[PDB]
C-alpha cells in the first residue's frame, strides 16, 4: 500500500497554523522523487538532510505538518528564524532535519472579502518550543490585572485571522505549507525510501 | 490611557553612545510588542527596532550594527542601547506598545548629538 | 524597500470639512497599512489598522479605505483637535514598516 503524500498535498482544506494539523506516515515506501517531480511545489527548502537521498534512508515515522501562512512569512519557516509564526505558531528547531514544501494557494484558498478560516497565534508568554502546538484560546494577559478570561484592554485574544484575499501581493497571498518532520529513535525504522 | 514613560535622553557628543529607558505602569513590557521610533526635527518618522514578547527583536538596515534593544522583566522597563551616534541621529525617540487594536506611545525623549 | 508617497503635503481645510488623505504604496501590500495621528510636540496616535479598522477610542469620524497600492484616510468632519499631522505606515511585517512623509492639516 502506497503512502498518502499526495492526499496531504491535495487535501481540499488545510489547517490553521496555530492549530497546525499533523498527519503521521508510517510503515510505507515513501518515494520522494515523485513529489520533487511536481515542480509546481515552488518552495522545496530542506534542512538537516539531503533531499535527493531521502529515497535511500529509512525513518521510524514521518509527520506531514500541514498549514497555511502568508507568502512573506514563508521565510520565517526555517531553522534559526524568528518572528510571528516562528515564535507563536510553528517553531522549527535550529537543528531541524526535514523539508518544508510551500506553494502559492491564492487560486483556491483566497476568497473575495477575505478568507478568515485560517488563524495564527501572535501573543504568548514565551517562544513555542520546537514542534509545539498551542490551541489554548484563553484571553492572553498583557498587563498586571487579571481580566477574568474575557477580552478587554491589556488582555487580548492571542489568535488572529489572515483574511486572505485573491488580489493581494505575492508576499501576502496564502501559501499552503506542508512540513515533513522525521523520526529515528533507538528502534528499527518503518518508512524507507527504497 | 495606558502610560509609558521614556527617560535618559540628553546632550551627547558626536561618536558617543547612549542608553534610553522606557517604563510601563499598567502593562507588562515583557508581555507585549515594544518598538522604538525616532522623529528627527522637521522630518518624518522612522521605525527603529521592535522587541517581541518572546524576546525576538528586529532592526532597520539603516540602523543595524548601531542600535540594540533590550528589556528588564523585574523592573518592567525597555532599553535601547545606542552606539556611534552621529549628528543625524538627533531626534525625539519614542517608546511605543503596538497591538492590533491599540498603539500606546509614550511622550518621547530628546537626543541631541552636537558639540 | 517599500516607499509610501503621501499627498497632499498640506491639506488646508476649514474646520468641519471632510478631509481625505491619499497614501500610495510602491508595492502591493494588501490592506496591511496603518495610519497615525500626531499632535505637535506629542507622540503619534493610532487611527486605523489594516487600513479599514478603527482603533479603540478613535472617534467614529475617522475611517480608512483602499487596498494594495492606493490607500485613503477619511475624516468625516475635521474637529479643532483633528488639525494635526497624519502618517501612513505599511504593515507588511507588522509592527514593522516604513512611514510616509506625512500630511499637515492647517489652513493659516
Amino acid at each position: 500500500n502506497l503512502c498518502p503524500f499526495h492526499e496531504v498535498f491535495n487535501a481540499t482544506t488545510f489547517a490553521s497554523v496555530y492549530a497546525w494539523n499533523r498527519k503521521r506516515i508510517s510503515n510505507c515506501v515513501a518515494d520522494y522523487s515523485v513529489i520533487y517531480n511536481f515542480a509546481p511545489f515552488f518552495a522545496f527548502k530542506c534542512y538537516g538532510v539531503s533531499p535527493t537521498k531521502l529515497n535511500d534512508l529509512c525513518f521510524t515515522n514521518v509527520y506531514a505538518d500541514s498549514f497555511v501562512i502568508r507568502g512573506n512569512e514563508v521565510s520565517q519557516i526555517a531553522p534559526g528564524q524568528t518572528g510571528n509564526i516562528a515564535d507563536y505558531n510553528y517553531k522549527l528547531p535550529d537543528d531541524f532535519t526535514g523539508c518544508v514544501i510551500a506553494w502559492n494557494s491564492n487560486k483556491l484558498d483566497s476568497k473575495p472579502s477575505g478568507n478568515y478560516n485560517y488563524l495564527y497565534r501572535f501573543l504568548r508568554k514565551s517562544k513555542l518550543k520546537p514542534f509545539e502546538r498551542d490551541i489554548s484560546t484563553e484571553i492572553y494577559q498583557a498587563g498586571n490585572k487579571p481580566c477574568n478570561g474575557v477580552a478587554g484592554p491589556n488582555c487580548y485574544s492571542p489568535l488572529q485571522s489572515y483574511g486572505f484575499r485573491p488580489t493581494y501581493g505575492v508576499g501576502h497571498q496564502p501559501y499552503r505549507v506542508v512540513v515533513l518532520s522525521f523520526e529515528l529513535l533507538h528502534a528499527p525504522a518503518t518508512v524507507c525510501g527504497p | 490611557e495606558v502610560q509609558v514613560v521614556e527617560s535618559g535622553g540628553g546632550l551627547i557628543q558626536p561618536g558617543g553612545s547612549l542608553r534610553l529607558s522606557c517604563t510601563a505602569s499598567e502593562l507588562i513590557i515583557s508581555r507585549n510588542y515594544m518598538s522604538w521610533v525616532r522623529q528627527a526635527p522637521g522630518k518624518g518618522l522612522e521605525w527603529l527596532s521592535v522587541i517581541y514578547p518572546g524576546g525576538s527583536s528586529f532592526y532597520t538596515d539603516s540602523l543595524k550594527g548601531r542600535f540594540t534593544i533590550s528589556v528588564d522583566n523585574s523592573k518592567n522597563t525597555l532599553y535601547l542601547q545606542m552606539n556611534r551616534l552621529g549628528v543625524e541621529d538627533t531626534a525625539i525617540y519614542y517608546c511605543v506598545r503596538d497591538a492590533p487594536s491599540e498603539s500606546d506611545w509614550g511622550q518621547g525623549t530628546l537626543v541631541t548629538v552636537s558639540s | 524597500e517599500i516607499v509610501l508617497t503621501q499627498s497632499p503635503a498640506t491639506l488646508s481645510l476649514f474646520p468641519g470639512e471632510r478631509a481625505t488623505l491619499s497614501c500610495r504604496a510602491s508595492q502591493n501590500i494588501g490592506h496591511f497599512l496603518t495610519w497615525y495621528q500626531q499632535k505637535p510636540g506629542q507622540a503619534p496616535r493610532l487611527l486605523i489598522y489594516d487600513a479599514s479598522n478603527r482603533a479603540t477610542g478613535v472617534p467614529a469620524r475617522f475611517s480608512g479605505s483602499g487596498s494594495e497600492t492606493e490607500f485613503t484616510l477619511t475624516i468625516s468632519s475635521l474637529g479643532p483637535e483633528d488639525f494635526a499631522v497624519y502618517y501612513c505606515q505599511e504593515r507588511s511585517d507588522w509592527p514593522r514598516g516604513t512611514f510616509g512623509q506625512g500630511t499637515k492639516v492647517e489652513i493659516k
